[PDB]
Order: structure tokens, then sequence, then C-alpha cells
């Protein structure tokens, strides 16, 4: 029933010095040796010290740790805060032969301005309709900030019955990105003369439209 | 040096079995007498420790995974391989083979982790369709281009424009759930105007759990 | 009011916390008034203590 | 307020906007060098923990 009591959320501004915690519960924490991994988003976890004091060929020197076994925590030292170090921190233990991990730390970035909400749609395609389906396509790119409502019409009519619609995303350029997605019966697109969807983004409004050709 | 692989199908249905095996290159499992463990994370989630094992057949599980994991060794392959046995929704986690140094030590080296989903109900593989630019579709001097993946199950599902050729402009959005259980997304590609009846497009949508490998031509829409 | 406090023997504000002087002190020490360059109008406060 | 020169009385307010003396140099009235702020600014976000 041991756990390593790691704060969730840590945040820092670059240059500073911060320091993370390991609480352990039951067991003290100068038993067996912690390990701290630092954990890239989408890659394998790499190793950044070993035996709570010594640095593996290849971290830098500001990768320091304390154990302060009295209080049966866990210290890991950060000096000099810089944009590569925003990775997630797991101290690790052994507990009798069961190894147990750390809850896991996050180091925030602590920026972008508002960005024109380019908006592209898209018909259903041909190969579509014979499978008997349609769908209308929104595409919502390249916008800040990161909340655009989107609202389907139909000639002049609303539309929300199948409107599905994805949650903005943070862009390769730092802006957002956002799509909806329009369920519909072949016999609904060309009932209507021609479908439009609008996005609202800070007040301002672009729409597009489309119809059956 | 010595490098991990991890193999096996990046999908399992519930209350089934798993099998994913690690492979060893460039070094040997029973020398050196060091161990192997695996070592599993759910996203968004702390890293969970599975079990270890050695080369011989000493082996040691979590409590809270007792009595579901099965590992062995065999050294004439020069690899192991985790069994998983009554499998839930919740065991959603990206598996990281790492190679142990000590015991109660370090994973000095961390195999890449390979995603696992575990969802009810049958495999539904996707359903692409192309997205025609037309007027409509550009604003400006350039214009955009993608294809719609829709009615799949279950995630992920990667799209690639000519093969992984063209990178610059490609948005590969989250999927969303839909009315009906299945998921939805799209990948797009912005493009200038001037290349839209020159240049041919064609997006790469590839769902390894239904093994269906769909290739569709993008082309500009045409009027009848 | 501090050039008398250059010497040795003595405790002080400047010689023993700047400077201190050892009894084995054979230096010779010159010291002038050049007020009309190292001082200005208004406060001249570059250097520090 | 992150800075101060000295303790302060219980049920006391202090508004003072005054550069700490935080190395006591003359930095031309501004944080640079041996000069620093008291008053600084939060890290409120609602998507923390």
């Amino acid at each position: 029933n041991f756990m390593l009591t790691q704060p969730h959320s840590v945040s820092e501004s670059p240059g500073k010095t911060v320091t993370i915690s390991c609480t352990g519960s039951s067991g003290s924490i100068a038993s067996n040796y912690v390990q701290w991994y630092q954990q890239r988003p989408g890659s394998a976890p790499t190793t950044v010290i070993y035996e709570d004091n010594q640095r593996p060929s290849g971290v830098p020197d500001r990768f320091s740790g304390s154990i302060d076994s009295s209080s049966n925590s866990a210290s890991l030292t950060i000096s000099g805060l810089k944009t590569e170090d925003e990775a997630d921190y797991y101290c690790q233990s052994y507990d009798s032969s069961n190894v147990v991990f750390g809850g896991g730390t996050k180091l925030t970035v602590l920026g972008q301005p508002k960005a024109a909400p380019s908006v592209t749609l898209f018909p259903p395609s041909s190969e579509e309709l014979q499978a008997n389906k349609a769908t209308l396509v929104c595409l919502i790119s390249d916008f800040y900030p990161g909340a655009v409502t989107v609202a389907w019409k139909a000639d002049s009519s609303p539309v929300k019955a199948g409107v599905e619609t994805t949650t903005p995303s943070k862009q390769s350029n730092n802006k957002y990105a956002a799509s909806s997605y329009l369920s519909l019966t072949p016999e609904q697109w060309k009932s209507h003369r021609s479908y439009s969807c609008q996005v609202t983004h800070e007040g301002s409004t672009v729409e597009k439209t489309v119809a059956p050709t | 040096q010595v490098q991990l692989q991890e193999s096996g199908p990046g999908l399992v249905k519930p209350s089934e079995t798993l099998s994913l095996t690690c492979t060893v290159s460039g070094g040997s499992v029973s020398s050196g007498g060091y161990f192997w463990s695996w070592i599993r994370q759910p996203p968004g989630k702390g890293l969970e420790w599975i079990g270890c094992i050695y080369y011989s057949g000493s082996t040691n599980y979590n409590p809270s995974l007792k009595s579901r994991v099965t590992i062995s060794v065999d050294t004439s392959k020069d690899q192991f391989s985790l069994k998983l046995s009554s499998v839930t929704a919740a065991d959603t986690a990206v598996y990281y083979c790492a190679r142990q140094l000590w015991l109660r030590g370090r994973f000095d080296y961390w195999g890449q982790g390979t995603l696992v989903t575990v969802s009810s109900a049958s495999t539904k593989g996707p359903s692409v369709f192309p997205l025609a630019p037309s007027s409509k579709s550009t604003s400006g001097g350039t214009a955009a281009l993608g294809c719609l993946v829709k009615d799949y199950f279950p995630e992920p599902v990667t799209v690639s424009w000519n093969s992984g050729a063209l990178t610059s402009g490609v948005h590969t959005f989250p999927a969303v759930l839909q009315s009906s259980g299945l998921y939805s997304l799209s990948s797009v590609v912005t493009v200038p105007s001037s290349s839209l009846g020159t240049q041919t497009y064609i997006c790469n949508v590839n769902h390894k759990p239904s093994n269906t490998k769909v290739d569709k031509k993008v082309e500009p829409k045409s009027c009848d | 009011d501090e050039v008398r406090q250059i010497a040795p023997g003595q405790t002080g504000k400047i010689a023993d916390y700047n400077y201190k002087l050892p009894d084995d002190f054979t230096g010779c020490v010159i010291a002038w008034n050049s007020n009309n360059l190292d001082s200005k109008v208004g406060g001249n406060y570059n250097y520090l203590y | 307020r992150l800075f101060r020169k000295s303790n302060l009385k219980p049920f006391e307010r202090d508004i003072s906007t005054e550069i700490y003396q935080a190395g006591s140099t003359p930095c031309n009235g501004v944080e640079g060098f041996n000069c620093y702020f008291p008053l600084q600014s939060y890290g409120f976000q609602p998507t923390n923990g």
C-alpha cells in the first residue's frame, strides 16, 4: 500500500529555480532508490537522475536531486528553466518486489495573438452518394482564440440534427484548428437549393456556401 | 548498442487475450545478467508498472495486476512476450518495453511505445470519401483540399499525403464521437490554386485495427 | 573623512569590509583631490561601496 | 507585495510602490541591476489544478 505523492501541476518562469517533490506514504523515502524520468509527450521516457544524487552521462548538471528523509519526501531541484524542459516528471520506487511510480509533474510554458479564421467548405462527394450517404464538412483553421461557434444552415433554416463539431486544437504555427461535420441523407442534400456553414469568431462572421452541382 | 522493439497488433477486444512481443537487436537476452520489464502509461496519466522478468523463470507482478499477467522468455528468438487476460476498456495505455539495468534501479533504455485501444463491439473499417476543391473552396491565392474519414471503429487512424511527401499545411484533426457509436475526422492540406489541375493529390488513410488501407485521389469538382 | 582609515592597526567601516591592511604592510599610499572631474552637478552616484 | 525592507505591525496596510533597496544602488529609478520591484503579478489560470 505504498504510493508516491507528486504535485500534479507545477509552473515556473524560465531562468528560475523550482523544486519538485515526491512523498512516500508508508515506507520511508530513503529505504529504496528513487529514479526520476522526464518524458516528452509522444515519446519514450528518459532517465534523468539515478541513486538520488547522480546525474547520468548526457543530462545537464541542473538536474539535481535531494532526499528529505525526515519528511519521507524525495526532492528534485531544477535550475535554469528552458523551453525543452516542459515534460512529464515521474518518480520511481521499488517497495518490496513491486515497482511503484509517481503521480506525475507537468511543466507548463509559463503565446500567440488573434488570428484570422480561414473557413473552407466541401460539398459531399459523388463517391459518397452511391453509398447512400452524404456529409457536409466545415473547416476552421489558423485562428485564435480557440473558441469558435459553428451553425449549419439549409438555405435559411439552421441545421442541428447530424451536426458533429471538433474542439479547437493547436497547430504548428501556434494557431488553432477545428472542423464541423454535417451528416445528411442524399435526398436532403438535393432537397434544399443550397447549404452554408457560418463561423462566428470574436464577433466577426465568415460564411461560405455550397450548392449541388 | 542495444535496441528494444515491440510488435504485435495494436488492438485487442474486451474479455480477450493480449499478445505483444518485444524483440531485441544488438544484444543477448541471457548474457549480461539484467532484467526485462513491461511498463504501461495511459494517455494523460502516469506510468504504471506491470511486471518484471529474468531470463530464467523468475517473475514478479503488480498486486493490482496479479493473476492476469503472463510473461515468457524465448532465448532462441532473442525476445520476450507478455500475455494479458481479461482486458477491459480501462486498459487503454501506451505500452513501453524498457531494459532494466538494476532491479531497483533505473530503466536505462526505453523502447518506443505502441498504442493499445480496447473497446466493446466489433471493429469497423473506415469509409474514405474525396473532398473536391472548387471556386467556393478558395479564399485568395490559396485553396484547400482533403479527405473525409467517417464511420470507423476504433481509434486511431493515420492520414498521409503523397506517401508522406506532403507535410506542410497538413492538418489532421482529432476525432469526435458520432451520434451512433462510431467516430469521424478529416485531414486537409492548404495548396495554391495554380497547381489544382496540374498536380495529383492522394491521401493515404490507414486503419491498422481493421487492417484496411485506402488510397483516395483528390480532384477538383466536376459539375454534373 | 576616510583617508585617515587607510592605515594598519584600526577598525572602521571601509578598511575592514573592502580592503584589509595587514601588520606587515610595506605599502606606499598616495591620494589627492580631483573633484572637478570625477563629480558633477545633480548628484554623481556612479561609484559604490 | 513580494519585497519589503522590514517587518510590519499586524493589521497594517502597505501601499508603498517605492522600489525596494534590492541592492541599494542607483538604478535611475528603474528595477535594473541591484534593483527589484516589490509588486509583482499573479499566475492565475482557469486550467490549473
